[PDB]
């Protein structure tokens, strides 16, 4: 019953403002921190930023803080992110986040509707297609020790990246007990006991451990 | 390695039956501290909101848990809306929020048994009858036994928590202790179960006597 | 957030009947390091002690559990010899010891009641078995069930770890599902209860059949 | 089944040297760190020090480093402790313990044949300091440490002339066979042990224990 409404596509060239707003349902707009995330095609997921609505607070990546600018508005339960300096070598798709948390960082739970014309780990293998019957391994490894700190999303191609295992260990209610992940200090490893056309997608690791955030380079199946 | 925090969901017997539902938001482990813990509650559609109940007393082990309960509409819990319990501890360093609210999953009826033991020997004075609840879904369930249509208290006959059917459900096992002065009042003893997906009235009962 | 480690006692099925009783010590909450953790054995009198079995595995939520399974004379249990658990570990500042030996308490014996679920719809074929085993002590037990004279693996039976009653003693449920092919070779199923007290040969039985 | 013997009490004289014997049986002697502790007269009894047989090493409390001695032998499965500069003021009984131990410190169990007589930072507050028989009363002792303990703490019984009795290990749970009466629980700088009910057949001194730092430290103890 929580869904957020991401602002449709817009047309795009070098040099223009560009807003995008992700609309919040479901959930007090005000309680939970904001995230925007940029995905660009090719290239794994990086931190773009994230908004707090309740105090108006503001954060932003290394790169993109004088680039983007942040804002919401608490009445419409509305918040919107707006970015200058355009180029076409920035095309990406942006996907708006929540941030429903444990302690100071944590997994995210978040709808896709955007698109716009670093303490960073190893993904691998990088890319496997559909191979029926098989168990797969995903194998993640970050650049700094995390403990347990990781999470895992599948996206669908076209939809929304879905929490599929936070912390690791334990899945998110709604998925089959196939999906299992397991690991410690560097090394992560996320096994499919039995490999089904049923679920194909990208994989993609998740770091909370330190500021920015971080995405693998994905696994698409 | 950080403290973590649990949330409950109002019992079926509170919903359906007393019509008063309790949630419970609980904090554990917490290293006793002079800072002030800070439980806070909202619904989904950012409209008033009832208040809560706050109880907060330390642990044998010395941790410290802090609980806050808040009342719920009934109508307001069934038809799905969605609660948020915010947690703040100046030890945390942002804001930690838990949210609950009504599963959607497949419903299976629950299967009511009630069992009595015959008279064996060296206890004439108190028998025992068990009740077995079977294929039941979601894992929400309430149980009790009522002796001439009276309640009786939750310490009087000891529960299982749900654990998973070796086939489809869950089952849950009790057990009662009746004194001689109880059947010599009244014979007549129906366990009865609780369940949201439980109909006519979210209720299932058996009953046997004491003796077949 | 100090590291524990725990022994258990040897079962009474394992004691009793296959005459191989294997205490247990083992370490949890253990902190990955790449110290490995050395568990060694001895018993009270000096007397000679058998090699113990050790397996060291991960577990879900990350922490490494180490258990070592010390096979043990039946006749030298219940003479109540008791035997010591030693452990070392490099990050600790000193070994860390735990012990064990048989329970002198007053024993009970235990009471088995056996009951057979009514057919339900959509279920024709299949059918529930219910155990109930009552005012037993010290709160050592093992169940079991028994299809024609065959012990039904130990997965097949979901039971319930003893825990006291409200006045004296334990009480136990089991739950298992019968296939209809296995009650068309055999109709009679037997649960029966493993226990220092039960006699004369430490066990407790009574059958149920499926249906009359 | 575990004893442990500690000498019989001798007579000595200003000067002279003294030696305890302790005798372990029914446990391995090796693996369990020994322990010495004294109680004089106007002084709640205090670490002595303790020893490891396995490697023969030892450790010592501030006053008693030059003055106390402390051997073990493995084929006796015994340990002995010897002093000498002896003073009048260092009359005493001495108990030998045992170290049953999770860790650096942790509670004793331990047997109770020493005596001396020779012709002539963190402190432990235990109050009240008696309180007489009132059977079917409910009694509350409490203990206050200078410097927060965490859980570090233990509760003894010592009936007179026997040993202290362990009765509750890190302030909640009990030793088995105890009657579930005697309960203890409290946290930081405070602790309380509370009877439910008290019996004339359970009357003793009962004394405070510290696991949280060195060295450790008793109460001065409440008797009844
Ligand atoms: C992370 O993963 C670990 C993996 O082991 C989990 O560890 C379990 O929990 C604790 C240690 O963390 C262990 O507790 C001890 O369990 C014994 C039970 O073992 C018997 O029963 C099991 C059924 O669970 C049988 O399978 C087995 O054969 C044994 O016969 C108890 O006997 C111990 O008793 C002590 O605690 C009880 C409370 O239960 C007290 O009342 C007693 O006085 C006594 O002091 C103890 O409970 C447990 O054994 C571990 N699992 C297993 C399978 O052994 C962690 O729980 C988990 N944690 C998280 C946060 O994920
Ligand atoms: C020392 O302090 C106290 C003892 O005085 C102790 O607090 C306990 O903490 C644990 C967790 O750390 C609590 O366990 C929880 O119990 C609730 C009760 O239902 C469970 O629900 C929780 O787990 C499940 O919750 C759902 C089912 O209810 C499941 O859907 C879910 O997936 C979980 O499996 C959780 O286990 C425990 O309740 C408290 N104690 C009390 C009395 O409430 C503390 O842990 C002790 N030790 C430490 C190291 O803190």
């Amino acid at each position: 019953q929580v869904q957020l409404v991401q602002s449709g596509a817009e047309v795009m060239k070098p040099g223009s403002s560009v807003k995008v707003s992700c609309k919040a349902s479901g959930y007090t707009f005000s309680w939970y921190w904001l995230e925007w995330v940029r995905q660009a095609p090719g290239h794994g997921l990086e931190w773009m930023g994230e908004i707090d609505p309740g105090t108006f607070t503001t954060n932003y990546n290394e790169k993109f803080k004088a680039r983007v600018t942040f804002t919401a508005d608490t009445s419409t339960s509305t918040a919107y992110m707006e970015l200058s300096s355009l180029r076409s070598e920035d095309t990406a798709v942006y996907y708006c986040a929540r941030f429903s948390h444990f302690s100071g960082s944590n997994y995210d739970y978040f709808d896709y509707w955007g698109q716009g014309t670093e303490i960073v780990m190893t993904q691998s293998p990088a890319t496997l297609s559909v191979s029926p019957g098989e168990r797969a391994t995903l194998s993640c490894r970050a650049s700094q020790s995390i403990g347990t700190n990781i999470h895992w999303y599948q996206q669908k191609p076209g939809q929304a990246p879905r929490l599929l295992i936070y912390y690791a260990s334990e899945s998110i209610s709604g998925i089959p007990a196939r999906f299992s992940g397991s690991g410690s200090g560097t090394e992560f490893t996320l096994t499919i006991s039995s490999l089904q056309s049923e679920d194909f997608a990208v994989y993609y690791c998740q770091q909370s451990w330190s500021w920015p955030t971080t995405f693998g380079g994905g696994t698409k199946v | 390695r950080g403290v973590s925090a649990y949330l409950s969901r109002p019992s079926p017997f509170d919903l359906f039956i007393r019509k008063s539902p309790t949630i419970t938001c609980l904090v554990v482990d917490l290293a006793p501290s002079k800072g002030t813990v800070n439980l806070t509650w909202s619904r989904a559609s950012g409209k008033p909101v009832n208040h809560s109940t706050r109880k907060e007393e330390k642990q044998r082990n010395g941790t410290l848990t802090v609980t806050s309960t808040l009342p719920v509409g009934t109508r307001d819990w069934i038809e799905g809306e969605t609660y948020q319990c915010r947690v703040t501890h100046p030890h945390l360093p942002r804001a930690l929020m838990r949210s609950t609210t009504k599963t959607s999953g497949p419903r299976a009826a629950p299967e009511v048994y009630a069992f009595a033991t015959p008279e064996w020997p060296g206890s004439r004075d108190k028998r025992t009858l068990a009740c077995l609840i079977q294929n039941f879904m979601p894992e929400d369930i309430s149980v009790q036994w009522l002796h001439n249509e009276v309640q009786l208290p939750d310490a009087r006959h000891s529960t299982t928590q749900p654990r998973k059917t070796k086939g489809s459900g869950f089952f849950v096992f009790s057990r009662l202790e009746v004194t001689r002065a109880e059947w010599e009042q009244k014979d007549e003893f129906i366990c009865r179960a609780v369940h949201e997906a439980a109909s006519p009235s979210q209720t299932v009962q058996r009953a046997v006597s004491v003796n077949p």
